[PDB]
């Protein structure tokens, strides 16, 4: 109950930080958990609508947040809704811009290590790989 | 760091009155050289001035109380330290708060002084 | 010669302080 | 370091042990001042061998040279901080 | 002992003996190759002409940084401050033999030529209000520091 | 069932000041490396 | 007859193409549409950096262009652009910071920079009086290079604000972005120093906000329309031509945006 | 570096066609403004009394002084000096001053002809650094371009330390695009037009 509380007025801004730190969502989940989410919206439940809208809107505007102020100005310009697409169409294409200038192999590894160190997951990656290279062929 | 070299320098000054309070005793202040009659002196005044009258005690001593800061202490310290106030009555640091209060009760006693003398003239 | 060309609660003490001093030098010259 | 860990076996065997260390040491120490690059070690050892023993080996004074050499040339010379211009009152103590 | 009631006389063992009291004091532990090389360089009379006050600032500027290198007049080749592995050469070598004397001699007097030349006249030379302040918290902070 | 979790603090993020390598570009760039390496450790302090 | 004046600073090709296409489709020819490079009024700049002759950077919330996570928030967001010059030459904001340190004389710098920070501190005051606030918020850079310029300009603007009557709150960037992402509706007028932190910081908000057109006042005394995507080149080009005097053009193009924002051209 | 990042760390390569030589012509530019900026106003132009050269001057000095090296006496430091050597050091003195002006940087020359005082010595000490410094960092720099690397400076970083430290990304990610925008530059000047 305790943690739900925090999170909840967290997210209000009621109480802040202790170092009165960004509300970002990488820092809610280094705190509370991977899960944050689906538990506060588990919580939201046992709240009246008000309550619960103010949670969900909280919540989207984290997820928002969880990209960088540069990335949110190069692909949000068009709507938060398309920032995603925005996102994933820049970074594809800035692997394809890899691949082209320095070929496959060394791009593959370069992509694992950013992977290992972004905490991507293994499918993710291949995926993404996978997809880059389609579309440079 | 200040506040650190102020402390230092103060208790090195208290322990060097102290020891030469000794000699004092034995062969008279005249026997101290000039360095040692300085350190004496800015020693006393610094013993004077570590006094301090409380809100509370005014019924024991019957003066109002005063509240002193961290930073003028430390800046008045380190000006008396340096010899800023060598020229200052010794006993005006007695039972005083701050710097600016020591010089209020130097110039009242300056004042008082001029006035007495003057009527001794006069008789 | 060029470094000529070129180009308030401190002073209150010192403004203390030198009435101080004023009044020591009078009430020895009295 | 693999030359300090080898002074101080000298040091315990000379005086400790009562045993005058002998060429071979000498030797072993000049080559891993040489692999490690220490040139001034190098000299050192160098004069400690011309002193006691009969001379330092022509190899690794070459190769002791050539590497002071090779630094000098990339500028490695002297730290850094050392050759920085610090005034009275410019001098950074921590 | 004597001289509690009396005018000193300022002899070689007093100026090296009182050299030597303002080196003992420090808060942290002393890398044998530098305690050693200050107190040789006391012993010697290096010193001598060093202040009382500035001997701290002295051997600061000795063993952390160097003058020899910064001044362009660097002699010798293998007894440098920077050289920390040298500790284990003074070691087995005492320092009064052939091997170092002459390198260590020769940076002694170059580092005390510089000092008295340099750093020492502009001490003496400060008159201010803010310089003084200055010069008095920089050698706490050296005395504190080695 | 106590001592379960803190939640409103968060730990400092420690700040690695740069280190540069030591060449010739180095000596002659030091005040404009050492600055860019203080800018850095501000931003750390300051998250952005 | 009437001229448009399109501004490119930054921005891609394909997205100034979209743009001269939807006013040529929707004017209908009645409006020419000649580009340049500087402007005081009729005029709509496209690209991220910002143009020349321009002091003030003003934003708002559109309450049409509302995005529905955004619904009903309200804050004003001004950024203070000092005078540019050639890219060759080294900007005012950077300059009044490395005279200062090179010791080089900052007088005729120092006064274009007051008066850059006065203007944007009277229209940051005029939009506060007009949504009656009490207190602004002040951005400000806690970078230690730009120790002189974040000076210059917290003590112009407080100035100023406390001259006018109103409050001022200072604080740094992170903090404020973080705020105006998340909990925007706590902050009414924000001012922004001139940096690129500053203009990342405000575009980014212009995005999330689902598209927004931003407004620059220029020395010669006007407002010119910006935008950074399609969606935000759209809604600067219904503002102008509304203020040219064409209502329903505006409208098509705001509905065309708020549909199909990246293919505004097509739906319309 | 807790929670999964939208995006994947790529170099940004923005530099896609920006020449060495048009970065070298920006930073010209702005070195010229600055140094414009700096002086203030060139100063008055004179007119020569004269007109003559400096190799011939040298060369008259030198025909002047070889007739009195017989006469010329050595003598100590201390000691009063004599009419040839107090004219042979003016002299000098002033040469040397006006080559070190002009560029020509014979510090065996200067340090004898030209050093009076302390001060005077560390100038030139200092100036002797910079020189030597400055000739090296542009051999250093030929050499790196020769080779292809990045002209410019890069730290010495495990970025995956970094990132393993840190917990935001935006900073780390900052720092990175920082770097990775400083290697790819390249900070020359014209030496030619700064000279002239």
């Amino acid at each position: 109950s305790t943690k739900m509380q925090t999170l909840h007025k967290l997210l209000t801004g009621e109480v802040s930080f202790k170092n009165k730190a960004p509300v970002k969502d990488c820092n809610i989940v280094h705190q509370f958990g991977e899960n944050w989410a689906t538990e506060l919206s588990a919580y939201a439940k046992t709240l009246p609508a008000e309550q619960q809208k103010i949670i969900v809107r909280q919540i989207a505007r984290v997820k928002l947040t969880r990209y960088t102020v540069a990335e949110l100005a190069a692909y949000c310009g068009d709507g938060p809704a398309l920032l995603d697409e925005t996102a994933r169409a820049a970074n594809i294409e800035q692997g394809v811009a890899f691949v082209k200038a320095k070929g496959v192999e060394a791009f593959e590894k370069y992509v694992a290590e950013e992977s290992t160190n972004a905490n991507w997951k293994p499918e993710e990656a291949k995926k993404f790989i996978e997809d880059v290279k389609a579309k440079a062929k | 760091v200040d506040h650190y070299n102020v402390a230092q320098d103060v208790v090195q000054m208290l322990t060097k009155y102290r020891e030469l309070q000794d000699i004092i005793a034995v062969l008279g202040i005249d026997e101290l050289s000039e360095e040692d009659k300085l350190i004496v002196d800015r020693a006393r005044k610094l013993v004077k001035f570590l006094s301090q009258p409380f809100q509370v005690a005014e019924v024991f001593t019957g003066m109002t109380g005063h509240y002193v800061q961290l930073d003028d202490t430390i800046d008045s310290f380190s000006g008396l330290l340096m010899g800023t106030y060598d020229q200052v009555p010794e006993m005006a640091f007695y039972m005083v708060g701050g710097i600016n209060s020591v010089l209020e009760k130097a110039k009242k006693m300056a004042e008082e002084a001029a006035e007495l003398e003057k009527m001794r003239r006069a008789r | 010669e060029a470094a000529e060309r070129n180009p308030t609660g401190d002073n209150a003490r010192d403004r203390l302080l030198k009435e101080v001093l004023a009044l020591q030098a009078r009430i020895n010259q009295r | 370091s693999k030359f300090c860990a080898m002074m101080d076996l000298l040091e315990e065997m000379q005086h400790r042990n009562r045993l005058k260390p002998n060429e071979e040491s000498w030797t072993w120490v000049m080559k891993e001042c040489v692999k490690s690059g220490q040139f001034r070690l190098g000299y050192c050892i160098q004069q400690v061998m011309e002193t006691e023993c009969k001379g330092c080996p022509a190899d690794l004074v070459k190769a002791n040279e050539a590497n002071a050499q090779k630094a000098k040339t990339e500028g490695k010379e002297h730290p850094g901080h050392l050759s920085q211009q610090a005034g009275l009152f410019d001098v950074k103590v921590e | 002992a004597d001289s509690v009631g009396g005018q000193q006389v300022q002899t070689i063992p007093m100026i090296r003996g009182a050299r030597f009291v303002a080196l003992f004091n420090q808060k942290q532990p002393s890398y044998f190759m530098n305690a050693i090389v200050s107190l040789y360089a006391c012993l010697n009379g290096y010193l001598d002409d060093v202040k009382v006050q500035y001997v701290k600032f002295y051997e600061y500027l000795l063993v952390h940084r160097d003058l020899g290198i910064m001044y362009g007049t660097a002699k010798n080749k293998f007894f440098y401050m920077y050289v920390q592995e040298l500790n284990y050469l003074i070691r087995f070598f005492t320092l009064n033999s052939p091997i170092l004397h002459g390198e260590l001699e020769e940076m002694l007097k170059q580092h005390t030529h510089l000092f008295l030349q340099h750093y020492q006249s502009k001490m003496n030379a400060i008159k201010s209000e803010k310089d003084v302040k200055a010069l008095k918290n920089l050698l706490y902070s050296c005395k504190r520091a080695v | 069932r106590a001592d379960e979790v803190d939640y409103t603090n968060l730990p400092a993020p420690k700040p690695q000041k740069t280190v540069w390598d030591d060449n010739i570009e180095t000596e002659v760039l030091r005040k404009y490396l050492d600055g860019l390496s203080q800018y850095d450790m501000e931003e750390a302090k300051y998250g952005v | 007859s009437k001229q448009l004046t399109f501004i490119s600073a930054g921005a891609t090709a394909a997205v100034l193409q979209s743009a001269s296409a939807i006013v040529s489709k929707v004017a209908g020819g009645r409006v020419q549409t000649k580009t340049a490079k500087e402007a005081g009024r009729h005029a709509v700049v496209v690209g991220p950096e910002t143009p020349i002759g321009v002091h003030t950077a003003v934003t708002e919330v559109p309450k049409s262009a509302q995005d529905p996570l955004f619904s009903g928030v309200s804050t004003v967001v001004v950024r203070a652009v000092l005078p540019r010059a050639a890219p060759d030459s080294v900007q005012l904001r950077d300059a009044l910071d490395v005279y200062a340190s090179a010791g080089i004389d900052t007088k005729e710098e120092v006064r274009s920079a007051t008066e850059a920070f006065k203007k944007s501190a009277e229209v940051a005051v005029g939009k506060a009086k007009a949504k009656g606030v009490k207190r602004i918020v002040l951005v400000v850079k806690q970078a230690s290079k730009h120790n002189c310029i974040n000076e210059l300009f917290k003590k112009i603007s407080t100035e100023t604000i406390e001259s006018a009557g109103l409050t001022t709150e200072v604080v740094g960037t992170a903090a404020v972005a973080n705020q105006l992402i998340v909990n925007p509706e706590s902050l009414g007028v924000v001012l922004l120093n001139d940096v690129a932190a500053t203009e990342q910081i405000e575009l980014a908000f212009a995005g999330v906000v689902g598209g927004v057109s931003r407004v620059y006042h220029t020395v010669e005394g006007g407002k010119i329309s910006a935008g950074h995507s399609f969606k935000s080149v759209a809604l600067a080009v219904a503002q102008e031509l509304r203020e040219l005097g064409l209502s329903s053009e505006a409208d098509k193009v705001e509905a065309a945006a708020s549909k199909n924002p990246r293919a505004v051209v097509s739906a319309l | 570096i807790s929670g999964v990042s939208p995006l994947l760390y790529f170099p940004p390569t923005t530099t896609s066609t920006t020449n060495r030589e048009d970065q070298i012509n920006k930073n010209t530019n702005i070195a010229i403004q600055m140094i414009k900026r700096y002086k203030g106003e060139v100063p008055p132009h004179y007119t020569r009394k004269s007109s003559a050269t400096i190799e011939q001057v040298e060369k008259e000095i030198d025909a002047l002084l070889g007739g009195a090296e017989k006469l010329r006496k050595t003598s100590t430091d201390d000691q009063p000096m004599d009419k040839l050597t107090l004219m042979e050091r003016c002299l000098r003195h002033a040469l040397w001053s006006y080559h070190k002006e002009e560029g020509r940087y014979d510090f065996d020359q200067i340090g004898r002809w030209v050093v009076y005082t302390p001060e005077d010595e560390v100038k030139l000490a200092q100036l002797k650094r910079e020189v030597e410094a400055k000739e090296k960092l542009a051999a250093l720099r030929k050499r790196r371009e020769e080779e292809g690397l990045p002209g410019g400076p890069v730290p010495r970083i495990n970025w995956p330390q970094e990132y393993s430290s840190f917990i935001d990304r935006e900073p780390v990610v900052a720092k990175r695009i920082r770097y990775d925008t400083l290697a790819s530059t390249t900070l020359e000047r014209d030496e030619k037009q700064i000279e002239s």
